[PDB]
């Protein structure tokens, strides 16, 4: 009876080597450190190890510092979201607890299971998740010093790291795309007309977004900001709550988000309204503070109109609705479009978990080339796994055709590409 | 200095060998004494995690990888800007470690570095750097190291058995192996009863013979250790070239240092046996064309292949032709083969068929329990053409099998 | 000829003073606040032989104590920098050497080469050095003389 221990978040810390230049103030480098109950000397030792790793890799490539450090027991992922500000995530290696001849628990560390891209993307997502709600590190610094920066870091990451689950992280976490909601042109035009009507009648509403069935439909924001906003809406905001029009966020306190950080650095109150699953997000300038009567005014104006629209999508979606032997993950980089027939709502994998490592390694080998590419593989578990990278689209197909040759696999892949991607 | 440092940083694979105390032992590019501080940093990084009940494996950065392997009393570091994974780079570093062992014996290495850890291993390894550079170049271009298998020189079955019998007839008590070599290719191997030859020792012997020209001046008698066979003892290899104009290298491994006249006999005896039977003309003819073209197979859109037999531990491959005429293209093709082999031979995720369709080439890998076959096609080749190539090449290898492989390995 | 030299003391991190004004200023590799050691290179010309010093200027913080057994292995000699403005001179000079001999554990700790560099009474340190098997004492210029004597010793033992 072997025991399997999945990867776990060993530690997470944000530091700045420029702080505390003189001896005895190394503790000032560590802006945030989790777990907090770890001893101070151990904290300084871990931060110093990461600084040493980056400074050593800078002797072979000054422009490109280290992104990862692999050890026997854990893997540590580095990121520098802002100059001199380093985040580090230490993730425990998977463990096999073998029963030896006289029991003798043997703790084997499976050092090759973890996919580096998954946790690197997770770390980048941690930074962007912080920056969506609290802005950049430098802005908080110029506002209120290292003290204010540390309070903001703690207040966000103490509650953010509780919701991080590194056992369920997979290729979809590398992708970081948006699961879009397919639609026809008439309903798209209706959505645009509705969004214009409400954002013009309400005046102060300066940004908008429309999602249905947890899937994004239309986005008035910027791509790299709407990405993180959609992650917040789907994986954090909706699950806590999972005419019929109802306020989902607000009453009057509205979360303050920061978008277009690289260009304009706009702070907006975030408002979310639900009719069925037709989520509408309004974003209002920070100068205007909404009142109880404004949302009451807002409720009346949106009200049945979203409810009328909501009852319209469900009928058309049901009307549009043999078994597809293909199970694929598709990612488009132009629009960050993401589709998946493998992962369902548990979201964790619905296939044999030994094939996700294959799917992650095909992705690992893909990015070394910026051209058309194709890798077709057959596992020892008689499963066919294909991957195609063409004109900034990535397709990963898995098929159960144990009695099939290469020609039949290619024919099935071509049929899928012609049908599901017409 | 600024330009020299910038050129030093741009090398595709730095290899550092250092003691557990930090003192340099070897650097592929640049002097060891100018890199002493960086090797001290390497030891400090190793020890920092060793004192944390951990062990540092590798550091991955965009575009390159640092790989640490600790084979006490040595730390071997590889800073590679290539595609090779950490496992393949660790395998190359282990090949370097076994190359050092082949010169020093593990017993002597551990003893000298446990009596004192302030010792400078460069003192014992002085003059043996060029062996390490030659071994690294062979990894860069020879498919044998990636395959972990020997290549057989294509030779007629009658001639191959004649030369094998001639090798067997010339034997001594102390001999363990009898190897006939042609440009890092096997011609005839005669081994002792129940004394297998690991591929790693054979590759180390390839590198040893191909690193120096002193073996071409006559008879050689040097102590060499076979780390995968017996890491605590020294063998003694008699290395000779049969004729001055040929590339035939005869290696006779023995357990006795004093026995040199006997091994020189067993060399002369085999030479005159070969001359008496008249097979030396056929061997010279085979040496004049020591490779075969892809066009012999007859399937178009094929450029190169590797075929290893799991049962025999031997592989065959045609001559590397256009477009891989240059060294860069040969290295790229070998790197593609390395990628295919590593992916298909994952410890936890093994695979049995890989088909890669890149803009520059098509790559195929078929790995079963009996053989592994790696194929290269032009990018214009289709999938059905690839399968037909599989079947035609299988038929052709099963037809030329006697000529391309040693099918009946002899024994004293 | 490459030597591994450990400098005990010098809480300077970046401004090590002695290990910044010694020689070269290239091959810096400053990790005395992250690893606990400074890795420097210094060529020394002694008796028709040119030796190289892989100097390990180790940090003296308390979070780097567990790294002594590792960082001190293979060391050929150790250099002590001793403050002349301390009240515990005789009780803290011996502690450094005792802990070094415990952690490094050379083959002949009794005859291990040591050198004391007075930084910033001389009688006390000189008497301690004489009572410690005649350890050379230099007052710190004078950072060059110690390393040549450091080169002079530890070559006599092995070579």
């Amino acid at each position: 009876q072997e025991k399997q221990f999945p990867p776990a978040l060993l530690s997470f810390f944000i530091y700045n080597p420029r702080f505390g230049p003189r001896e005895g103030q190394e503790e000032n480098k560590i802006l945030f450190y989790h777990p907090n109950e770890v001893e101070k000397n151990e904290k300084i030792r871990n931060v110093g190890l990461c600084e040493a790793i980056v400074q050593f890799t800078r002797t072979f490539s000054p422009s490109k510092p280290a992104k990862s450090l692999h050890t026997q027991k854990n893997r540590q992922f580095f990121n520098e979201p802002e100059e001199n500000f380093w985040m580090v995530m230490v993730v425990r290696n998977p463990i096999i607890e073998k029963q030896s001849k006289d029991g003798k628990p043997v703790i084997e560390y499976q050092e090759e299971e973890l996919l580096d891209k998954v946790y690197s993307s997770v770390l980048r997502q941690c930074y962007s998740m912080y920056k969506l709600f609290n802005g950049t590190f430098l802005k908080a610094m110029e506002d209120g010093g290292v003290k204010l920066l540390k309070e903001r870091l703690e207040k966000f990451f103490h509650r953010y790291l509780q919701t991080l689950h590194l056992q369920s992280c997979d290729l979809l976490d590398i992708f970081g795309g948006i699961s879009f909601f397919p639609l026809d042109k008439m309903t798209y035009l209706k959505i645009q007309s509705f969004i214009n009507r409400m954002e013009e009648s309400l005046n102060i509403v300066k940004y908008t977004a429309f999602l249905y069935n947890d899937q994004l439909i239309w986005s008035g924001l910027e791509q790299d900001d709407m990405r993180i906003l959609y992650k917040y809406l789907t994986t954090s905001l909706f699950p806590r709550h999972i005419h019929y029009g109802r306020f989902l966020t607000g009453p009057c306190r509205f979360p303050k988000i920061f978008v277009n950080t690289d260009d304009t650095y706009e702070e907006l109150h975030l408002i979310v309204y639900k009719a069925m699953s037709a989520a509408v997000c309004f974003m209002i300038d920070a100068s205007v503070h909404p009142t109880l009567d404004f949302c009451r005014r807002l409720d009346s104006i949106v009200g049945p109109q979203l409810t009328v629209l909501a009852s319209d999508i469900c009928e058309q979606f049901n009307i549009n609705k043999k078994e597809p032997q293909f199970k694929f993950i598709y990612f488009n980089h132009m629009n960050l479009a993401e589709k998946s027939t493998v992962h369902m709502r548990k979201s964790l994998t619905s296939v044999h978990p030994d094939l996700m490592k294959i799917l992650g390694d095909i992705n690992s080998d893909f990015t070394r080339v910026d051209e058309d590419e194709e890798i077709i593989v057959k596992a020892m578990s008689d499963y066919w796994v294909v991957g195609k990278k063409s004109d900034r689209r990535e397709l990963y197909v898995i098929l159960n055709q144990k009695n099939a040759n290469l020609i039949e696999v290619n024919e099935e892949v071509k049929k899928l590409c012609a049908t599901q991607f017409n | 200095e600024e330009d020299a440092t910038e050129a030093w940083r741009l090398h595709q694979k730095h290899v550092f060998v250092l003691s557990e105390a930090g003192k340099p032992v070897y650097s592929r590019y640049g002097s060891e004494e100018a890199l002493s501080s960086t090797m001290g940093v390497m030891v400090a990084l190793v020890s920092f995690l060793e004192a944390d009940k951990n062990a540092i494996r590798s550091i991955h950065a965009d575009g390159y990888k640092v790989v640490f392997v600790r084979r006490s009393p040595l730390v071997l570091v590889a800073v590679a800007r290539t595609r090779q994974s950490a496992q393949e780079l660790a395998q190359e570093l282990l090949y370097i470690y076994y190359q050092i062992l082949s010169l020093l014996t593990g017993a002597q290495l551990s003893h000298i570095f446990q009596q004192k850890q302030n010792y400078d291993l460069r003192r014992l390894l002085s003059g043996s750097e060029r062996i390490t550079d030659n071994l690294l170049q062979l990894m860069a271009r020879d498919p044998s190291f990636l395959m972990g298998a020997a290549r057989c020189l294509p030779l007629a079955a009658a001639v191959r058995d004649t030369v094998s019998a001639s090798l067997q007839q010339a034997r001594a008590r102390s001999l363990v192996f009898s190897i006939l070599l042609a440009r890092n290719q096997l011609v005839a191997l005669v081994r002792r009863k129940d004394q297998f030859l690991h591929p790693i020792d054979l590759h180390l012997l390839f590198n040893l013979i191909s690193s120096s020209s002193s073996f071409r001046e006559g008879e050689a008698w040097t102590p060499v250790c076979l780390p995968k066979f017996n890491a605590a003892g020294f063998f003694h290899a008699h290395i000779s070239y049969l004729e001055p104009d040929t590339d035939l290298c005869l290696l006779l491994v023995s357990t006795d240092r004093e026995d040199f006249f006997a091994v020189s006999d067993c060399r002369r005896r085999f030479q005159e046996r070969l001359r008496k039977r008249g097979a030396h003309l056929a061997l010279r003819e085979a040496l004049r064309t020591p490779y075969y073209s892809v066009a012999q197979v007859g399937i178009p859109d094929l450029r190169h292949f590797l075929y290893k037999s799991k049962s025999s531990g031997l592989f065959t491959s045609p001559e590397i032709e256009a477009p891989y005429t240059s060294e860069e293209e040969q290295e790229r093709l070998l790197g593609l083969y390395q990628y295919l082999h590593s992916r298909a031979h994952n410890a936890s995720r093994p695979l049995k068929t890989i088909y890669y369709t890149g803009p520059n080439e098509n790559l195929l890998a078929w790995v079963t329990g009996a053989f592994e076959l790696y194929m290269c096609y032009s990018p214009l080749g289709t999938k059905a053409s690839a399968v037909s190539a599989i079947h035609k090449l299988m038929r052709w290898i099963r037809k030329e099998e006697d000529r391309l492989f040693i099918l009946t390995p002899l024994t004293y | 000829v490459l030597l591994k030299v450990i400098i005990l003391g010098d809480s300077g991190v970046g401004k090590t003073s002695l290990m910044n004004q010694y020689v070269n200023k290239k091959f810096s590799n400053q990790y005395k606040a992250t690893i606990g050691a400074d890795f420097l290179t210094k060529e020394v010309m002694v008796d028709d032989r040119l030796v190289t010093m892989q100097i390990w200027d180790t940090a003296g913080q308390e979070r780097f104590q567990s790294l002594g057994v590792a960082f001190y292995r293979g060391a050929d000699c150790c250099v002590l920098v001793f403050d002349v403005t301390a009240p515990n001179t005789f009780k803290t000079l011996d502690s450094w050497r005792d802990e070094f001999l415990i952690q490094a554990s050379p083959r002949d700790p009794e005859n291990f080469p040591f050198v004391v560099l007075g930084i910033k009474a001389t009688k006390r340190a000189q008497a301690w050095c004489y009572s410690k098997n005649n350890i050379p004492y230099f007052e710190t210029i004078n950072v060059e003389q110690a390393f040549q004597t450091i080169a002079r010793n530890a070559l006599k033992q092995e070579t």
